[PDB]
RNA sequence: GACCACCCGGUGGAUGGGCCGGGGGUGUAAGCGCCGCGAGGCGUUGAGCCGACCGGUCCCAAUCGUCCGAGGUCUUGACC
RNA sequence: AGGGACCCGGUGAAAUUGAACUGGCCGUGAAGAUGCGGCCUACCCGUGGCAGGACGAAAAGACCCCGUGGAGCUUUACUGC
RNA sequence: GGGGGAUGACCCCAGGCGGUAGGGGAGCGUUCCCGAUGCCGAUGAAGGCCGACCCGCGAGGGCGGCUGGAGGUAAGGGAAGUGCGAAUGCCGGCAUGAGUAACGAUAAAGAGGGUGAGAAUCCCUCUCGCCGUAAGCCCAAGGGUUCCUACGCAAUGGUCGUCAGCGUAGGGUUAGGCGGGACCUAAGGUGAAGCCGAAAGGCGUAGCCGAAGGGCAGCCGGUUAAUAUUCCGGCCCUUCCC
RNA sequence: UGAGCUGGGGCUAGGAGUGAAAAGCUAACCGAGCCCGGAGAUAGCUGGUUCUCCCCGAAAUGACUUUAGGGUCAGCCUCAG
RNA sequence: ACCGUGAGGGAAAGGUGAAAAGAACCCCGGGAGGGGAGUGAAAUAGAGCCUGAAACCGUGGGCUUACAAGCAGUCACGGCC
RNA sequence: GGUCAAGAUGGUAAGGGCCCACGGUGGAUGCCUCGGCACCCGAGCCGAUGAAGGACGUGGCUACCUGCGAUAAGCCAGGGG
């Protein structure tokens, strides 16, 4: 409001491309050792999906 | 800091009331014209029975 | 045949759910479902029931077969918006207004023999 | 720039980050399973394993040199007799940080396990 | 090193944390014994405690995994 | 050292804004040019930073003058009370 | 301008035709009136959206399709709230900056369990921190259901909420002794008498009004989700009437 | 401990009050409060002034002007006769 | 309503359809919302409801663009649809 | 079948631009109106028998409006229908 300020609109061609950069990266997903489904790696798959770890039951 | 309004009810009765307005005649033209502008309140109103 | 559900005057801003919807524009439903339930947004959740009530309505009332059908079709359109008023320094008022999107996930059966 | 210096802070000052660790040992050590954030839990490890390290030695000392950071007179009695044993022969790992992959909301953050091993 | 990027590792591995050893800092821990009415003093005692630095050791954690990625436009020129 | 600044999740303003596809030099031009001439340089889009320029923003210059504009004050200005 | 006598509107002919302030002359379109007891219209009015088509120098007029769903209004004349791009114009709508600053004291948080579709944010437990002449408690102002409970989460809450001072509903405020009034007077106010002023009105003795001052009889416990010196229990007083 | 501070109840105001005096204060702007009215005050000043085509097409000088960035007459444009 | 101690200031906000026939029931969902079914001449007349312009924001398609430089148009040729 | 020096040319869009189609937003345009405006008639006072204007109440369930007043969506009588 004070000291500095934008001299002139943004063309709708130049936000948009500011923007160029801000699309998402679909996550990174692994399928699980044994349970049936795809979970992401590194991580106790929400299903018990961990052997000689434990895994607070979903049984 | 103190501001302009620091609320007193017999105060605000003691001065813009019904009975104050009525005893000098430029108070009864107050009364007379949010009268004739049909004002739902002709006065404040103040409470604390 | 290809089915749709909409969500409409959700309360979120457009632009910030549109993020997540064209991150499963064209995929498979079941691919789809796996990129929602990880993507830290908040958009995912109403996007998420969007797509589920869209299959919902594929199966039971124009059959497709769950196992078959992709998101042909997404897109999140500006609901109207709600106007606030946000007290500021020397007494200034300004409006903040909370967004409001229609999200319309569209489903269809993928061509597969 | 600041290398080294081996040690987060987690966004508090001394006193509240010694406070979090001891309040956070005290909370292992009764549950022996724990759910936090993937750094809290990091930082968490070896905090504890000197803990209990020290609690394989027995002696008063270590005894009363773990109640400055735990304060409670049990707990100390079901490190050093009940926990501290299973040990013995185990050298270092104690303790074991596995990471969920559910995060929190309105908040966002990654979480971790950090329970007692074996 | 702001994020990104860059670099090293990812079990056929010493990457970090732990544990051990060394360095380093502090300067004689607790407990017990002796002397003193006592505050304290002495011995055990360079003890005890110990962040990063130098290393060692699979005890814990880098498991298991998915995804992208060429088959090579044309003419000529010399050689097959 | 801590609270911000940076990154992630949630919420999400503001002045300003002719339109923009908005470079440097030497000239030129209403005399201080991203926008005209000549030359030089320069793939497209961002993020964190600095503040030289957009005669940057703000406030229809408070100084100055103009107006047979206005107001406070003065006196042996005029004329009243 | 001159002929063409065509007096028409028509032809050849020759000239002029940059243009601000301004002068003049022709027209286009908008609303309303006569034309209207008419005509167009559900086989689709007005308005909207397209058009590479037709006529007009242009302002415009047609025509065609889609939308639309009940009006419209010729030739020809009449009358005007009659054409917008600017007035730091007015009202409204929506952009830009921008996913940027900010999310309101640096007293500070951690885990476990519980509810719930959903929990960093609600409930309980343990741990940790902050006030402690307060950041605790009780009165007076002021506020006026915010109190207690049940059911709720669209909005309000600077995030989240299953919570709330929010939404719906139901309940809850008990006095001869506490405060105020059927008592007193203070400044001041009002004001028979009285005095003054064009009118409105201004003064003014007593009187009256006027209080957080004078005067006046209740202490300790118990109970309700929510009231208690108010209800209850025990001890103790006041005034009025007979 | 004082020309101290403070609660409650009161009085004084617009050319008027109050002021240990700054033209300070009199409801967040006081060299004369606020509201409504006279009022559409006045503004020789700034800004704005909306469809089309056709012809002509200027002045920025003179004289007077409490006049000089405004006017009256003449000059120069235009229309009809 | 709201603003103002007060005098006083002072708004915005009309239209489903001939008729509620205002969408039983089923599916997704905690709800909101939608998809079917159904009503209707018409449901982009579904109650944030006649008509629904513009700014503005999206989805999809044709042409185009990463060694060029500019009041963004125009005049040429050329490719692609 | 390839290799090879020189040279010559495609596709590619992170994103952007123009066009087209369909929506979202928004509520202009058209039509509608029983609200307003204007003139012309008519008509013209009410109040201590307590006016005007109100406060509070009043319904089997009633937030507001309207009506009414503890006889309270109303009581009695005449006339209309
Ligand atoms: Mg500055
Ligand atoms: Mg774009
Ligand atoms: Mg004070
Ligand atoms: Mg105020
Ligand atoms: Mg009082
Ligand atoms: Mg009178
Ligand atoms: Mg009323
Ligand atoms: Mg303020
Ligand atoms: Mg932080
Ligand atoms: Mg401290
Ligand atoms: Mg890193
Ligand atoms: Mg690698
Ligand atoms: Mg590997
Ligand atoms: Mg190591
Ligand atoms: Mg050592
Ligand atoms: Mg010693
Ligand atoms: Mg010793
Ligand atoms: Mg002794
Ligand atoms: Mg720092
Ligand atoms: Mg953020
Ligand atoms: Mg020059
Ligand atoms: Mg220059
Ligand atoms: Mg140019
Ligand atoms: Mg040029
Ligand atoms: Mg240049
Ligand atoms: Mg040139
Ligand atoms: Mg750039
Ligand atoms: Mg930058
Ligand atoms: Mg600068
Ligand atoms: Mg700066
Ligand atoms: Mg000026
Ligand atoms: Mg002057
Ligand atoms: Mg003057
Ligand atoms: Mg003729
Ligand atoms: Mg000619
Ligand atoms: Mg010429
Ligand atoms: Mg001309
Ligand atoms: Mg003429
Ligand atoms: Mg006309
Ligand atoms: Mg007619
Ligand atoms: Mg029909
Ligand atoms: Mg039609
Ligand atoms: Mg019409
Ligand atoms: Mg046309
Ligand atoms: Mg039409
Ligand atoms: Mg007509
Ligand atoms: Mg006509
Ligand atoms: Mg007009
Ligand atoms: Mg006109
Ligand atoms: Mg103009
Ligand atoms: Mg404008
Ligand atoms: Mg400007
Ligand atoms: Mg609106
Ligand atoms: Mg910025
Ligand atoms: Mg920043
Ligand atoms: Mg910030
Ligand atoms: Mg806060
Ligand atoms: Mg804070
Ligand atoms: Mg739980
Ligand atoms: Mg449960
Ligand atoms: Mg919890
Ligand atoms: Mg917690
Ligand atoms: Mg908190
Ligand atoms: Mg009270
Ligand atoms: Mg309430
Ligand atoms: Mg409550
Ligand atoms: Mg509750
Ligand atoms: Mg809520
Ligand atoms: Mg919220
Ligand atoms: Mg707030
Ligand atoms: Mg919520
Ligand atoms: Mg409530
Ligand atoms: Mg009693
Ligand atoms: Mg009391
Ligand atoms: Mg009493
Ligand atoms: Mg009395
Ligand atoms: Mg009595
Ligand atoms: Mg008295
Ligand atoms: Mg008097
Ligand atoms: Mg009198
Ligand atoms: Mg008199
Ligand atoms: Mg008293
Ligand atoms: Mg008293
Ligand atoms: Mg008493
Ligand atoms: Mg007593
Ligand atoms: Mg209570
Ligand atoms: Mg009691
Ligand atoms: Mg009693
Ligand atoms: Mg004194
Ligand atoms: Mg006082
Ligand atoms: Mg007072
Ligand atoms: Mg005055
Ligand atoms: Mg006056
Ligand atoms: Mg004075
Ligand atoms: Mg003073
Ligand atoms: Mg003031
Ligand atoms: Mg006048
Ligand atoms: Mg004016
Ligand atoms: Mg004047
Ligand atoms: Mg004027
Ligand atoms: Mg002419
Ligand atoms: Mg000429
Ligand atoms: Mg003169
Ligand atoms: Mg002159
Ligand atoms: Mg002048
Ligand atoms: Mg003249
Ligand atoms: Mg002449
Ligand atoms: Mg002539
Ligand atoms: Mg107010
Ligand atoms: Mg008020
Ligand atoms: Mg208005
Ligand atoms: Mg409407
Ligand atoms: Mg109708
Ligand atoms: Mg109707
Ligand atoms: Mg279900
Ligand atoms: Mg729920
Ligand atoms: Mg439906
Ligand atoms: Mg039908
Ligand atoms: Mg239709
Ligand atoms: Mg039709
Ligand atoms: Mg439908
Ligand atoms: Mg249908
Ligand atoms: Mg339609
Ligand atoms: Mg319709
Ligand atoms: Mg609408
Ligand atoms: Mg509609
Ligand atoms: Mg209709
Ligand atoms: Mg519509
Ligand atoms: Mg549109
Ligand atoms: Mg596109
Ligand atoms: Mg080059
Ligand atoms: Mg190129
Ligand atoms: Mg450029
Ligand atoms: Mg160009
Ligand atoms: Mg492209
Ligand atoms: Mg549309
Ligand atoms: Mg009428
Ligand atoms: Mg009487
Ligand atoms: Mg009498
Ligand atoms: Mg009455
Ligand atoms: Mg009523
Ligand atoms: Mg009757
Ligand atoms: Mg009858
Ligand atoms: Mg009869």
């Amino acid at each position: 409001a004070k000291h500095p300020v934008p001299k002139k609109k943004t063309s709708k061609a130049r936000r948009d491309a500011r923007r160029s950069h801000h699309a998402l990266t679909p996550p990174t997903l692994v399928p699980c050792p044994e349970c049936k489904a795809m979970k992401p790696p590194h991580t106790v798959c929400p299903e018990c999906g961990y052997y000689a770890g434990r895994k607070v039951l979903e049984v | 800091m103190k501001r302009t309004w620091q609320p007193n009810r017999r105060k605000r009765a003691k001065t813009h009331g019904f009975r104050a307005r009525m005893r000098t005649p430029g108070g009864r033209k107050v009364l007379k014209r949010r009268r004739q502008k049909g004002r739902w309140r002709l006065t404040p109103a103040v409470r604390k029975r | 045949m290809e089915a749709k559900a909409i969500a409409r005057y959700v309360r979120i801003s457009p632009r910030k759910v549109r993020l997540v919807v064209d991150l499963i524009r064209g995929k498979s439903l079941e691919e789809a479902r796996n990129i929602l339930r990880y993507t830290n947004k908040r958009g995912a959740y109403f996007v998420a029931k969007v797509l589920e009530s869209a299959a919902a309505n594929a199966v039971n009332n124009h059959d497709m077969l769950e196992d078959r059908l992709y998101v042909k079709a997404a897109y999140v359109d500006e609901g109207p918006a709600l106007k606030r008023v946000l007290p500021r320094a020397r007494g200034r008022a300004d409006i903040i207004k909370k967004r409001t999107s229609h999200i319309t996930v569209i489903l269809g059966e993928k061509h597969g023999k | 720039m600041r290398h080294l210096k081996s040690g987060r802070k987690l966004n508090r000052h001394s006193s509240h980050r010694l406070a979090l660790y001891r309040n956070q040992a005290k909370s292992l050590l009764t549950h022996g399973r724990i759910t936090t954030t993937v750094p809290k839990a990091k930082e968490l490890r070896g905090f504890v394993d000197h803990l209990i390290h020290l609690a394989k030695r027995g002696d008063l000392h270590a005894r009363r040199l773990v109640l400055r950071d735990l304060q409670d007179v049990k707990l100390v009695r079901k490190l050093f007799d009940e926990i501290a044993p299973r040990y013995r022969d185990r050298q270092g790992g104690y303790t074991r940080v596995l990471k969920l992959a559910e995060r929190r909301r309105g908040d966002g953050a990654p979480l971790a396990l950090v329970e007692l091993v074996e």
